[PDB]
């Protein structure tokens, strides 16, 4: 078990909090 | 990892460790993908050119890690492996084709702010997501430069490394090794024009190559570290293996043996 | 060499062996052109990634082999090194740039069957041969085979190796290496979708590239092997040193330090 | 002839000399294009 909550960061997503880099990913989506 | 940076804590909960029980080394990187089951890359397994057939004995795991050297009381976790699946059409002997395993832990371990899976990607995500120009995360133990002259003493860095990587054309790369890149796996890159460098070593291998899904905030673990070329004389960009290309297996797998 | 094949007797009457003085080890291949001067790599004389640093007094040379085995009755001849010059701009930290360097021998050696120098192009021959598609010939006695995972025993050829590669585009070169090629450089190799196979190896190093003339039929030595990759892990293309590109340094060093 | 015998480089005693032909010069006569 786990998958229903996979993917989320306990110190990051699940306190609503980014980190230093995870910003660079979501830009390269829009070229 | 070299030209990355520390991870911060717990910004890669799914990070595992691969291990040889005696002498004690760390041997490659792994993910978790689930309580009990660990994702890594088959050639951290068994590699012939490399001396490499290990057995879930010879091996250990530690999930949970930050500092390679320290160890964290209550924060780290170690677990035996309970069985071995490598993808039985793992091709050593040419390129690495289905570079893949999946390592079945004797116990559960517990979630924790260190410890959490990863997602694996459906359909949807994969096709939405895995595109040239797209930028995916890598993170690892392995060396901080290059390893191709003498030593391994040095270079090795004493907390996680992460560093993201964009996803290369397919034909960009295949012009970039003369080894046969199938649709199993991908190529992930900085070219050497972007001034931003960074890139995955040798040590990182089995570790994952993470994206963090726009459309639900959740990170998928796209591809594997199959052969990071940061620390080598030459390699214009790494491989790895594609892991949805592969999902059909894995779960064939998990849903037979737990 | 990968692929390739025996050479004939007297096929490549200009090819040197490098050796290290002691302990005894070839270490290289290398290029007669003329009766004192041999041609070879910077990097098998100089190259501190590997602990390589040798003087003229490091090493010596065998010229006219055929078989590495046997010793060739009053046909090879082995020399000492007077002097070695490695080219100044000569850069090894990053790409292997200006990758050449002379050898002046101790004394003349003497022509015979087995023992001729190649010529060194001039521009034109440069400009009509080194064109992509056209090949030329590489020899030396690198490994036979992959020489990336355990153990350096086997592999070794008994003799002398060759092969002909086509030479390949500048920016298909570039798109196969993360290295800063310059134009002091060419590349050469076959295409993995090989209907021919055949590449130099790391043995095969400071060895000659050369090219008959079809105008005055003579053989040119256009390049020199910088990078051979036939038995690494990958490499699509392998690096040679353009040899008329460095002419001046050469004329200017031959000038100066022979009669 | 800069010491050498450079009047004569590039013509193997045993080939371009007797007249002969290497087993694979050919081929590299033949990718003149
Ligand atoms: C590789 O080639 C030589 C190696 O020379 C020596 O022998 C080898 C086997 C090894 O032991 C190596 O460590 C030795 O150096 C390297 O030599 C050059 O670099 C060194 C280190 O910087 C130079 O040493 C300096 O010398 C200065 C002047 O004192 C010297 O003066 C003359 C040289 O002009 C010598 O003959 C004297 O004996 C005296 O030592 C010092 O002020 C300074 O502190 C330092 O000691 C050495 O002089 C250089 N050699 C020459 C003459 O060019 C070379 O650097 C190295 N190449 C690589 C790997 O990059
Ligand atoms: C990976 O190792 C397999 C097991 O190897 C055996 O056990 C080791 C601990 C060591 O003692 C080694 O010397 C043993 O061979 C290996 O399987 C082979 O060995 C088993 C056990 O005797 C034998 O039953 C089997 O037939 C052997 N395999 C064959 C058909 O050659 C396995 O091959 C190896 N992985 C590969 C493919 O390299």
């Amino acid at each position: 078990s786990g998958e229903a909550d996979c993917g989320l960061r306990p110190l990051f997503e699940k306190k609503s909090l980014e980190d230093k880099t995870e910003r660079e990913l979501l830009e390269s989506y829009i070229d | 990892i070299v030209e990355g940076s520390d991870a911060e804590i717990g910004m890669s909960p799914w990070q595992v460790m691969l291990f040889r029980k005696s002498p004690q080394e760390l041997l490659c990187g792994a993910s978790l993908i689930s309580d009990r089951w660990v994702l890594t890359a088959a050639h951290c397994l068994l590699y012939p050119p490399w001396d490499k057939n290990f057995t879930e004995n010879d091996l250990l795991v530690r999930i949970g890690k930050h500092s390679r050297t320290r160890y964290e009381r209550n924060i780290e976790k170690i677990s035996m492996l309970e069985k071995i699946y490598i993808h039985p059409r793992y091709n050593w002997r040419e390129n690495l084709d289905r570079d893949i395993a999946l390592m079945k832990l004797k116990k559960p371990v517990a979630f924790s702010d260190y410890i959490h899976p990863v997602c694996l990607p459906d359909r949807e995500t994969a096709a939405s997501l895995l595109q040239a120009g797209y930028k995916g995360r890598v993170t690892g133990w392995g060396n901080l430069k290059e390893t191709w002259t003498a030593n391994v003493g040095k270079g090795q860095p004493s907390v996680l490394q992460v560093v993201n990587l964009p996803i290369v054309e397919r034909p960009v790369c295949k012009d970039s090794t003369r080894i046969r890149i199938t649709d199993n796996m991908f190529c992930a890159g900085y070219k050497p024009d972007e001034g931003k460098r960074g890139d995955a070593c040798e040590g990182d291998s089995g570790g994952p190559f993470v994206m963090k899904s726009p459309f639900n905030n959740r990170w998928y673990q796209m591809g594997i570290v199959s052969w990071g070329k940061g620390c080598d004389r030459d390699g214009k960009y790494g491989f790895y293996t594609h892991v949805f290309r592969l999902k059909k297996w894995i779960q064939k797998v998990i849903d037979q043996f737990g």
